[PDB]
RNA sequence: UAACUAAGCUGUAAAAAGCCCUAGUUAAAAUAAAAUAACCCACGAAAGUGACUCUAAUAAUCCUGACACACGAUAGCUAGGACCCAAACUGGGAUUAGAUACCCCACUAUGCCUAGCCCUAAACCCAAAUAGUUACAUAACAAAACUAUUCGCCAGAGUA
RNA sequence: UACACAACCAUGCAAGAAGAGACAAGUCGUAACAAGGUAAGCAUACUGGAAAGUGUGCUUGGAUUACC
RNA sequence: CUGAUG
């Protein structure tokens, strides 16, 4: 997890000079400690563009949208472990994600290096959406279990008696 | 500008040095707020009584 | 000044007031926070009989704090300043000043709506 | 106008919900009684997979928990 | 909940019932709700939201697109808590030939908070989404008539 | 050779339960169509021989007669 | 204030 100093000196007030020579009462209201969760934000987007992207200029890209809703997605998971309840974030999250997924899918359709590279950094695992969309219930659950488990029982009494036939043959073609 | 207008402000900033000091010069020296309109759009101030 | 704390404290004597406004700003300053300025209001009547800490307040000094605070200590000092009972109401709010007074454009001439109902003949 | 029809179909659903007011016992009897062979059918649906799969018995670990008959 | 005053208070077109531990004034916690601003039309996907303050925050470099996922007012259920006030039900008092109703009084579930369900509306703006036009052109009324890509529906009525 | 072997369905009957419909005429009330004489209807809960009544939200498929 | 049916 990413932790940023309450001394960043944000980004508003970090490529400007003389900033190191005024005092600490200075830089410390000029820091983030006395900054809102938008400047985390926007100190958090910078990080993650500057290590991950190539170009941080191009912010049109897929690659840099990507990362600009990650930012968004992992701030929307802070607020949902303190708030349960609240489901406008929650379906803020759960559609960022799905937007999120899209243009991971769309970058993997357009470049390859970059998608894998992106996942790669991001952690983020790519999953290949399931054909065939289906609620499962207790039945079918109940089914495919039983279906398993004969299928396993099945192929194992034939190991098995496979390895009896073996053995017979063995014990007579020697003598 | 923002960061030299910030660093003129840091000068009259409350310390525990400045404490003592500030508590006897803000219960001295009240001030007031209120100022009314007039219907041209120029503003009163009671301080003027 | 990005906070603005509106204290209202018991009608109390003038070493009082001075030690009471010391405490709590010494409370601000541990708490995370660096004081600006302070301003007195000025003792004047309330508009309303205030009852806190089991005391009918008829009047009641008013200040003006503005200063400097991370958004994790305003909870704390308001815990802290709801338990002080020569404290009638302590406020916490953002500083007027911080919103820059964008351009009141003026009254816009709107004209009346049409195209409402059909052409037809009553 | 419409509500000639509205008023229809209140008074069948009015109707309908006196007739399960009255029916209310019968119709539980009738549930539970459909759900027993809903569950019966499904253990011999189960139990027909193994046999023609060529297992003699259900398999080790097999219990087949009750879907239908769960209680409130 | 305490203190002074009076034998009356509430109650309808008229009464009765109920309360006379009642009624007015002065003070007074806990709970519920949030006058005027609002001739405002903003926020949110919809339901929904307008007593104050603080923290978080309101997706998509933005097409349509499910039976998948996630929400979904009041009303209903379970457990714990709260209960001023209103009230399903219920018990009384009126009216009626009858009134298990509209009228009056008392009271409960419930409306209130947390956690977990139920997933329903005239969920109507009865007008689907995406980008546009004023060309031809009034079944009637209503909110005027329409384009191109779509999604989901529509085969007489009752039965339902 | 070693096992489940009418379970599963389909077709008729069934003591019976309930609903829907048509079928000149009845009994008991008047629910809605007019501010149908209590304005209606939707979801839901309760109650009543019955149409229905009531409570909580929702729409006008109703007006509030428009210098009133 | 109330007043059902054809
Ligand atoms: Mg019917
Ligand atoms: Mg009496
Ligand atoms: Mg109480
Ligand atoms: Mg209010
Ligand atoms: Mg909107
Ligand atoms: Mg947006
Ligand atoms: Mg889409
Ligand atoms: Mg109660
Ligand atoms: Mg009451
Ligand atoms: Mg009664
Ligand atoms: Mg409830
Ligand atoms: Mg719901
Ligand atoms: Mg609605
Ligand atoms: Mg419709
Ligand atoms: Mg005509
Ligand atoms: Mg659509
Ligand atoms: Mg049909
Ligand atoms: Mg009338
Ligand atoms: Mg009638
Ligand atoms: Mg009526
Ligand atoms: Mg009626
Ligand atoms: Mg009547
Ligand atoms: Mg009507
Ligand atoms: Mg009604
Ligand atoms: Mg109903
Ligand atoms: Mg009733
Ligand atoms: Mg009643
Ligand atoms: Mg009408």
């Amino acid at each position: 997890q990413d932790d940023p100093p309450p001394s960043m000196l944000l980004l508003d007030y970090q490529n400007v000079p003389g900033i190191h020579k005024v005092d600490d009462v200075v830089k410390r209201l000029l820091s983030l400690e006395m900054a809102n969760q938008k400047e985390k934000l926007k100190i958090k987007k910078m990080q993650l563009m500057n290590k991950v992207l190539e170009n941080p200029e191009d912010t049109s890209s897929l690659e840099a949208r990507i990362v600009a809703l990650t930012v968004k997605i992992r701030n929307y998971e802070e607020h949902m472990q303190k708030h349960r309840k609240d489901k406008a974030h929650k379906r803020f999250l759960l559609m960022s994600i799905d937007q999120r997924k899209k243009m991971l899918k769309n970058l993997r359709e357009t470049n390859y290096a970059v998608f894998e590279k992106i996942c790669k950094e991001l952690g983020i695992e790519y999953t290949f959406p399931p054909p065939y969309h289906r609620k499962a219930h207790r039945r079918w659950v109940t089914k495919k279990a039983l279906c398993t488990q004969v299928f396993r029982e099945v192929q194992k009494l034939k190991k098995q008696k496979r390895a009896l036939r073996a053995a017979a043959v063995a014990a007579h073609k020697q003598g | 500008q923002e960061v030299l207008q910030l660093q003129e402000e840091a000068k009259t900033f409350i310390t525990r040095e400045n404490l003592e000091a500030r508590v006897e010069e803000a219960l001295d020296s009240p001030k007031s707020y209120n100022w009314a309109i007039t219907r041209e759009g120029l503003v009163v101030r009671p301080q003027q009584k | 000044p990005r906070y603005e704390l509106a204290l209202i404290l018991k009608a109390m004597q003038r070493p009082e007031t001075a030690a009471a406004l010391k405490r709590t700003l010494e409370a601000l300053m541990d708490r995370g926070a660096v004081v600006r300025n302070l301003e007195n209001l000025g003792e004047r009547m309330l508009p309303y009989k205030i009852s806190a800490h089991n005391q009918r307040h008829s009047r009641g000094g008013y200040f003006l704090v503005d200063f400097y605070a991370p958004a994790t200590t305003v909870e704390s000092m308001m815990e802290h300043l709801s338990r002080d009972i020569d404290v009638i109401r302590p406020n916490i709010v953002k500083h007027p000043l911080t919103q820059e007074v964008k351009e009141c454009e003026g009254i816009v001439p709107v004209p009346l709506e049409e195209k409402l109902y059909s052409t037809k003949k009553r | 106008k419409n509500i000639l029809k509205i008023r229809r179909r209140k008074m069948n659903h009015h109707k309908y919900r006196k007739l399960v007011k009255r029916t209310r016992f019968l119709r539980r009897k009738v549930r539970e009684g459909r759900l027993r062979q809903k569950q019966v059918k499904f253990e011999r649906d189960l139990k027909r997979i193994w046999q023609k799969a060529g297992l003699k018995e259900a398999p080790a670990g097999w219990q087949t928990p009750k879907i239908y008959l769960k209680n409130q």
